[PDB]
């Protein structure tokens, strides 16, 4: 490349055609000997003809040169038409990243995932530095998509987003080499992120809780604290300025650098809002309307309305049950009626993905036996269906107990370990299943060899399940 | 005894592993109970109904500046953060 | 142990409430609700198995028929004078509550331990030599007798 | 046309920093090319970030005859298209004749510079006085004239670097033979249009600059890391 | 030899893995494999690819 270049300069006719020096500079990598004999004594530029040259240092994966070039000035969305985008997805997109994009948008559906199909069918057929990064994102780049990423404004949500893509772009299980190295660029970005919001937090607290809730002009129609969500990037918000962001929501108006009991005791006793016990820092009708307005005591109202709810219920099902409803059966299908109306809201606010979780799958469930077992219970006269429901409000009331599980999460202490509890299903499993396999192997050997032929089938499974199953607490079958 | 203690070295051996990724675990749970309680403007438990009524109440009847603002405060600890990541 | 006693007082009360309220009718005396709610329940985590669940092995010797006397009343009997609660449906709900509290919940705390005595064994030694001070300065404070003539002192 | 290598970038990034942390003016030409775009870039960044803590101030210098658009008021106008720097909080515009003149802000400026160093505020530990430093990094024409015009007057404390065109013809060479070995290695591209005639004054002025060497200092090459702004100055 | 490090790497474990489901692709779930077992004229239908 020196060679060529030099005889290339010595012609003494081309000297004033410096595009060709640089063309030829571009097509082998010499960017020191560019920079040091192009663009150092500032005789010569006119930062707009300087297009061509650019055009070709981004198709042909020159980083450095596209970086020398926009330290002496180039603007993007001057240079960027919906033409050379055409050209990009058209020609420059590579047909096996697309058969991994169509095979993760069959397999992996997500909200953005199908804007970035939606895109691609767009631009195979107002953000331009946006859908240039993710142009060069989703071919694995790795490093042109740092210099265009240094010029963007919305910085976090790029590489929230980026991270998000090839994440899921790296679940696919063909062309396994693909998704590993979209593995690494997806830690990549992630790290920025989380190490870029540290600074922004750990500078000016505000505005970075201004740029956390910020949806950019429908960047891909979120927000950037959801981004990190969608992804499950739980390392972004595991850092401790979003979790001082969400403690300062959850407590609201109270201020943090006070007793929790002091804060419960202020709900039990309700005409000591008016007292120096709590701080409500972050008039005294406004003081009573902030305290009830909290997220943290009314979640902490409901949940002693949920205990008292359980107690009536207890006390309805075993002591006060007859073929008449009486007044605390009333009362309870009112506080029913109730905990229906706030499920179907939030089954309204919520849509499809409500049936995702299974508490609210089972939340669904108890509703259902819980008027199941009403019908059951109106038709008078009938003792069998007027114990039969009283069998499924037994069968209902294990469900809305079994619940309060789930309610208590929010803890600090009993918290993660109910949150750990749910990472031991394989184990029981495991021994669930040999405990069945050695289970068979004895109750059918032990029928076989003491009695003769069983023809009832209770006493079939009486003996060969469940006299096995009470040898395990230690009954030693007898 | 074979089956059963077996059963606790597995479940000890578990606890072993996830306990670093519990806390970030339960952390990340954090946002989605602040966002389900943040997301309702309701009043206390029993009487919700009440407002949802109100809710009913609306259905019988019913580029920018500090945006480019706080950007261009982000890309100066940007700009910082580059010079933190070559300086090392 | 907090851990272990929230969760199994949960799956107790689940449990004793469900039992009750399937096998009788009415129970109109405080203590032989706790008794048949919260304690046999209890008694079921150190390898009992509640018994009133079995319909072959429930013989009405124990019961009152109503409330007289010291002994727990009946299951709620047929007009054939049978029990009516279903076995199907009482003997897997003992064969889950005792899976779930005298195996999976006993031994999960097993783990737990574990794991804390893991911890906290290097700060063990530092905490234990740092609560030495405060015996060793609390008994040279006193300028005193062996303890039995001390009020002399 | 302006290049800006990133140790020139470090430099004056370093430098609004200073000037912010010692309480500063700056002055400038005032355009809106290259090196002027980027210190009122560097200006509106440091006013951007902390938001108070004293503003700085940077007075550019122009000319009046190179601007585009000109909207004479009393009522303020809008500048849109030499042409302004847009993030300089104070400009100065020298009035003259024709239009076509460059070099005509200079005399002002330098008169400025000189009432300032005889100004007096006893409020600093400079025995009063005010002082002030003069920088070079370029090259042409108006970088020496300035130079020695203030070097010419007393205390201009002239600090120049040995990256640029003059930067390096006056960083290296620390009579008229060297001046011309030295300005024809280190620019022959610009002295290819230029008549001797006046290339014996740059001798002259160049003779002037290296009068009082006690007052121009450099920064080297080695001198790279942190902190060689205020090393300097 | 009992080189069970050659084996564990991903390249033999891949080839073994399209060894072991054959005709089936593996980017598909094993659930849709199992139900087109227990159905068997659902082997005309777009759930399950063979290439
Ligand atoms: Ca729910």
């Amino acid at each position: 490349s020196y060679a060529l270049y030099k005889a290339f300069s010595t012609n003494e006719q081309d000297k004033d055609n410096w595009n060709g020096q640089l063309k030829l500079l571009l097509e082998w990598n010499q960017l020191d000997l560019a920079s040091d004999e192009i663009f150092t004594n500032d005789r010569r530029w006119e930062s707009a003809d300087l297009q061509e040259v650019m055009f070709t240092a981004l198709i042909k994966d020159r980083p450095k040169f596209v970086r020398l070039f926009l330290e002496n000035g180039l603007n993007l969305q001057k240079f960027l038409t919906n033409e050379v985008l055409t050209e990009l997805f058209s020609t420059h997109f590579s047909t096996l990243v697309y058969r991994n994009l169509q095979i993760a948008k069959n397999s992996y559906n997500d909200a953005l995932l199908t804007f970035v199909w939606k895109l691609v069918a767009n631009f195979r057929r107002r953000h331009p530095l946006q859908a240039l990064f993710i142009w060069a994102i989703l071919q694995n780049k790795k490093e042109l998509s740092k210099v265009i990423w240094e010029q963007t404004k919305g910085c976090t949500l790029a590489a929230l987003g980026a991270s998000k893509l090839l994440k899921t772009l790296a679940k696919v299980k063909n062309d396994i080499n693909a998704a590993g190295e979209s593995e690494e660029l997806a830690n990549e970005y992630e790290t920025r992120a989380v190490e870029l919001f540290t600074e922004c937090y750990s500078n000016d607290e505000d505005l970075a809780e201004q740029l956390l809730v910020y949806s950019c002009e429908a960047w891909g129609g979120s927000n950037c604290l959801e981004l990190a969500v969608e992804a499950t990037d739980q390392h972004f918000i595991a850092q401790p300025g979003v979790q001082n962001f969400l403690s300062k929501q959850w407590y609201g108006e109270i201020s943090r650098d006070t007793k929790n009991w002091k804060i419960i005791l202020c709900l039990f006793i309700i005409p000591l809002v008016g007292c120096g016990l709590v701080s409500f820092r972050k008039k005294l009708l406004w003081y009573y309307v902030a305290f009830f307005t909290s997220p943290f005591v009314v979640f902490s109202w409901n949940v002693v309305f949920y205990i008292a709810f359980l107690l009536l219920f207890a006390y309805v099902l075993l002591m006060d049950f007859h073929s008449v409803p009486h007044t605390p059966e009333l009362i309870l299908y009112a506080l029913v009626f109730v905990l229906f109306c706030d499920e179907v809201r939030q089954w309204y606010m919520n849509g499809v993905n409500y049936f995702t979780d299974l508490w609210n799958v089972m939340d669904t469930l108890g509703l259902f036996y819980f008027i199941a077992g009403i019908v059951f219970r109106l038709h008078s006269s009938n003792k069998s269906s007027l114990y039969s429901g009283r069998v499924i409000f037994c069968l209902d009331y294990i469900i809305f107990t079994l619940r309060l599980i789930h309610i208590f999460t929010v803890s600090r202490n009993l918290g993660p370990k109910i949150i750990m509890l749910q990472r031991m299903l394989i184990d029981v499993f495991f021994f669930l299943f040999l405990f069945a396999v050695w289970m068979v192997a004895f109750g059918v050997a032990r029928q076989g060899i003491l009695r003769q032929n069983e023809q009832r089938w209770r006493w079939i499974f009486r003996s060969v399940i469940y006299e096995p199953y009470l040898a395990m607490f230690g009954q030693v079958p007898s | 005894i074979l089956l059963v203690n077996l059963l606790v070295a597995m479940f000890g051996y578990t606890v072993g592993i996830v306990q670093e990724n519990n806390d970030q675990v339960w952390k990340f749970q954090r946002y989605f109970l602040v966002q389900e309680y943040c997301n309702r403007l309701n009043i206390p438990f029993p009487f919700v109904v009440f407002a949802y009524f109100y809710m009913v109440v609306k259905k019988c009847f019913k580029f920018r500046n500090e945006d480019n603002e706080t950007l261009a405060w982000e890309g100066v600890m940007k700009e910082n953060y580059l010079v933190k990541i070559n300086t090392k | 142990v907090f851990f272990f006693l929230f969760l199994f007082a949960v799956w107790m009360v689940a449990f004793g409430v469900a039992r009750q309220g399937i096998l009788r009718q009415n129970e109109q005396r405080w203590r032989w609700i706790f008794r048949s709610v919260i304690y046999e329940p209890y008694l079921a985590m150190f390898g009992q198995v509640p018994s009133d669940v079995d319909s072959t092995t429930y013989d009405f010797s124990h019961c009152t028929f109503s409330g007289n006397e010291s002994k727990p009343l009946c299951v709620e009997l047929d007009e054939h004078n049978l029990p009516r609660f279903p076995e199907w449906i009482t003997i897997p709900l003992v064969c889950i509550y005792m899976l779930s509290t005298n195996i999976l919940l006993v031994n999960l705390l097993v783990a737990m331990f574990g794991y804390t005595v893991g911890i906290v064994q290097e700060n063990n030694d530092q905490v234990w030599k740092f609560q030495r001070y405060f015996l060793v300065q609390e008994y040279c404070n006193r300028l005193n007798i062996p303890f039995p003539f001390v009020v002399f002192a | 046309n302006f290049a800006l290598k990133p140790r020139m970038r470090k430099i004056f990034s370093r430098l609004i920093y200073i000037a912010q942390s010692k309480g500063a003016w700056i002055l400038t030409g005032g355009t809106h090319y290259g090196l002027m775009k980027y210190i009122g870039e560097v200006v509106r960044d440091n006013t951007i970030s902390r938001n108070s803590e004293e503003n700085i101030v940077a007075i550019g210098i122009a000319a009046w005859g190179m601007v585009s658009n000109r909207d004479t008021l009393i009522d303020e106008g809008h500048f849109s298209a030499y042409i302004l720097d847009n993030n300089h909080t104070h400009l100065l515009l020298v009035d003259n004749g024709c239009h076509g003149h460059p070099t005509v802000e200079a005399k002002l400026r330098n008169q400025l510079e000189k009432y300032i160093s005889e100004r007096t505020s006893q409020d600093s530990n400079y025995g009063g006085k005010i002082p002030i430093v003069c920088f070079a990094q370029g090259g042409g024409r108006e970088t020496l004239k300035a130079i020695n015009t203030s070097v010419k007057s007393k205390i201009p404390c002239v600090v120049v670097e040995g990256s640029g065109q003059i930067a390096d013809v006056i960083a290296s060479l620390v009579t008229s033979s060297m001046v011309k070995e030295k300005l024809v290695r280190f620019l022959p591209r610009t002295v290819s249009r230029l008549p001797e005639e006046e290339i014996e004054s740059w001798i002259k002025w160049l003779k002037e600059i290296l009068e009082s060497s006690h007052l121009l200092t450099v920064i080297k090459m080695e001198e790279a890391g942190d902190e060689i702004v205020s090393n300097a100055i």
